[PDB]
RNA sequence: UAGUGGCGAGCGAACGGGGAUUAGCCCUUAAGCUAUUUUAGCGGAACGCUCUGGAAAGUGCGGCCAUAGUGGGUGAUAGCCCCGUACGCGAAAGGAUCUUUGAAGUGAAAUCAAGUAGGACGGAGCACGAGAAACUUUGUCUGAACAUGGGGGGACCAUCCUCCAAGGCUAAAUACUACUGACUGACCGAUAGUGAACCAGUACCGUGAGGGAAAGGCGAAAAGAACCCCGGAGAGGGGAGUGAAAUAGACCUGAAACCGUAUGCGUACAAGCAGUGGGAGCCUACUUGUUAGGUGACUGCGUACCUUUUGUAUAAUGGGUCAGCGACUUAUAUUCAGUGGCAAGCUUAACCGUAUAGGGUAGGCGUAGCGAAAGCGAGUCUUAAUAGGGCGU
């Protein structure tokens, strides 16, 4: 099959039947500054924008 | 006759060729429109470059995890079972139905739809909702 | 399927120059000036059908003001003598009657006088 | 339904015969038969395979001719085609269910305009072309498709000289040759067979 | 895809399935064995009158051949005029391939394994860039147990499984074409196709290695012009003869730019992208003037084309004119629309095949999701949650 994906957003980007879920970003190595209003409001897994599908659905070797 | 037939109004387009009059729409320039990068023999932006600014998949973190066990399962809906034959539902006589795969070992039964036989189900293990169907429809679960 | 296209370049040639000839010494000879002066010969051909309408006007009115002068009025009291009463005649016709039927133009402009106008 | 020449009527299903004529089905079918491997053996060559051509002629700058850095190039003389085609295959890959439905469906109208004539046997003697002519002459017909399933080495060595004469088996009859050749032969045995194949 | 990767660009397995092909044996060294085709040939069927034509294969009108009817070429279009086309015979003599066969190698045909396994630094090959790094390798330095041993199962260790390392031999499926021979073409048709249809790797350009062109066609047949007149005793013409045709004469057709010669109409007091709107007169034809054609005195409006650009008549770019060629293609993957097939199911890839049919359902996409994962399932994850909320029906 002579499409080769790429492999950083193969780990970064899961696909489920609802979207691409990832994890959110800036929540390492400086976090005593933080309040928790805005560190429990960066746990969870969310789904991707409409202004980004596609374009990592380009990267992602699905077009 | 061969003198006759032809297509579906529609069913076949014809292929614009770009550079050629003025009149067709496409002449001296063929859709590109002027000088840049995207107008030049092999304009490829590469994918997922955005200009210069770091690019979605190299600023979120990697948080995956690959298994391995998911490599050996799969699962059937409960309204397949009755495409077997023989009316005793193995491991291998889902194989050669084909209604699974090969190399596929640990298989279990979920709720789609009424089950249509009694068969006996062996080697398999249903959900709840599954073996409350069975059970009544007909079917004996054992191993 | 190779195709050699020097049989209908050639066709289309001899219609430029079918279209540019009586012209003057490389223009109705040569393709490569004669294309210009076949496109350039076009514009002025749809320019001068609008003007053909505004020459012929402006020599329809210069012929009733010469010969309503010689009778006793202008050209633009006659027309406001005609509009008073009705009578509905173009440019074109009075001119025809002023310089061909003399006499029944005259027939025309004591009549504009009793209009009073 | 099917009048034998001679006698009682062989009453197929009309499943397969008497069905509607679709013709983009059909229209698609003969050109993916018709441009069944070709011979297809094109062979230009480009800019990297002429003879020689390899050094700069007259220098970049200074000279007042034109750019140019090989002799071998297509705007030049006897340069080399900027698009070469090199050999390739013509195969379009209908399906197994589509193309019976087009064959379905010429043997339809094959019907509805009476291009067919079904026989009880069609079986020659000695290997004779002259005694082959004969035979077509108490049928009434000259330039036929023989479709039949027991092609006889009797039969296969006439009508290999015959003007307009074609014999085959009923797994060789294609999409073209049952819309061309204007009156087409078959036998009992050969409608037998199309339930068979085509149900 | 798992992995690997300044975790960047990228590179990328195996296990397991489907096929093609269908043998295994053992000591170079304890003690070795290592019946056909082919280069030459031969036979090979079926047509007559009638028109036009320089010449019939063509117009007509009939008949015959056929296991050979879309071949070539004969004064124009030939199944039956000529050469050929489907099957057999072969061959003094060589060649090769299968055999017996001869020797010997092709080699049917006995063990086994010490500086060896492992180890320590330094490198390679493994998909695997010191990484928890297994395994194979070998440049330097070392070093075992005796098949009651041994080494493998991706750091490592116990338990289970599975194989005998330090000696050898092997057909088939497979890759290739400078050289042949048949055949075939939705391949080229002398600026194309080999650089090369022509005495081409030649002429020429280089001290050399090396580079490297341009160059086809009279007619069915030379019947290729006896003889006369002008000319330098020539070159070239004018006749005459051949021919269906010499404006087919040493060459089929024969265009455009370029150059001329005749005939008509306009131009020597008038200023410019040379045309367009009106328009006198003259000419030649036709019924004789709108029946048409050719010139255009006079006069109104009118600063070429392309490309770049916020704008070009621009003193910005490019073009001496003509004739030939000269620029969005292909292959493999994938997404969206148009039109089709079967439909909770649709479809096969290699490969077999009397071979565009048929077989081949391995594999893929779908019919169910949520979760990092185990897992549970019309729900599931977070959570002390059964509350809320995310995703899904």
């Amino acid at each position: 099959p002579k499409m080769k994906t790429k492999s950083g957003a193969a780990k970064r980007f899961k696909k489920t039947a609802g979207g691409l879920k990832h994890k959110h970003a800036f929540k390492s190595h400086i976090l005593t500054k933080m309040t928790t209003k805005r560190k429990r409001q960066l746990r969870g897994t969310s789904m991707l924008n409409k202004s980004d599908v596609a374009r990592v659905e380009r990267s992602l070797r699905l077009r | 006759q061969l003198n006759d037939l032809r297509s579906a109004p529609g069913a076949r387009r014809e292929k614009h060729r770009p550079g050629r009059g003025i009149g067709s729409g496409l002449g001296k320039t063929g859709g590109r429109g002027h000088k840049g990068l995207t107008s030049r023999s092999g304009g490829k932006v590469a994918p997922g470059f955005e200009g210069g600014q770091q690019p979605l998949h190299r600023r979120l973190p990697k948080f995956g995890f690959v298994s391995l066990k998911a490599m050996d399962r799969a699962e059937v809906r409960t309204s397949e079972l009755a495409k077997v034959e023989g009316d005793v539902v193995s491991l291998q006589t889902l194989k050669d139905a084909n209604l699974i795969n090969q190399h596929v070992q640990r298989v279990k039964v979920m709720l789609s739809g009424e089950v249509g036989r009694a068969v006996t189900l062996k080697g398999i293990a249903a959900t709840k909702g599954a073996r409350a169907a069975i059970e009544a429809a007909g079917g004996k679960f054992e191993d | 399927a190779r195709v050699k296209r020097g049989v209908i370049a050639r066709r289309r040639h001899k219609k430029i120059l079918k279209l540019a000839k009586g012209y003057y010494g490389a223009r109705s000879r040569v393709f490569r000036v004669a294309k210009q002066a076949v496109i350039k010969a076009g514009q002025y051909a749809y320019r001068d059908r609008r003007q053909r309408k505004r020459q012929f006007r402006a020599l329809w009115i210069a012929r009733i003001n010469a010969g309503a002068r010689q009778n006793g009025l202008s050209y633009s009291r006659l027309i406001a003598g005609l509009k008073k009463a009705a009578i509905e005649i173009d440019r074109k016709v009075l001119a025809d009657l002023a310089v061909n039927e003399k006499a029944a133009f005259t027939a025309i402009v004591e009549k504009a006088k009793a209009s009073l106008a | 339904q099917l009048n034998v020449n001679g006698a009682q009527a062989i009453e197929v299903s009309e499943r397969t015969f008497g069905g509607e004529f679709n013709e983009t089905l059909v229209h698609q079918a003969v050109v993916a038969y018709m441009a069944g491997g070709r011979q297809g053996s094109k062979a230009q060559k480009t800019r990297s395979e002429v003879s020689g051509g390899g050094k700069k002629p007259w220098r970049q700058k200074g000279t007042g001719r034109a750019r140019a850095g090989t002799i071998r190039s297509p705007i030049w003389r006897g340069g080399g085609t900027t698009f070469a085609a090199k050999p390739r295959s013509h195969e379009q890959k209908l399906n197994k269910k589509m193309y019976r439905a087009a064959l379905r469906s010429i043997l339809a109208e094959l019907v509805r305009l009476d291009r067919l004539v079904v026989v009880a046997d069609f079986a020659v003697d000695a290997p004779k072309t002259k005694g082959l002519v004969a035979k077509l002459d108490t049928l009434g017909l000259k330039d036929v498709l023989i479709v039949t399933d027991g092609v006889d080495e009797n039969l296969y060595l006439a009508a290999r000289n015959l003007a307009h004469v074609d014999v085959r088996d009923v797994q060789g009859s294609d999409p073209v040759s049952l819309i061309a050749y204007d009156k087409v032969l078959v036998t009992v045995s050969a409608v037998k067979k199309f339930e068979e194949l085509l149900g």
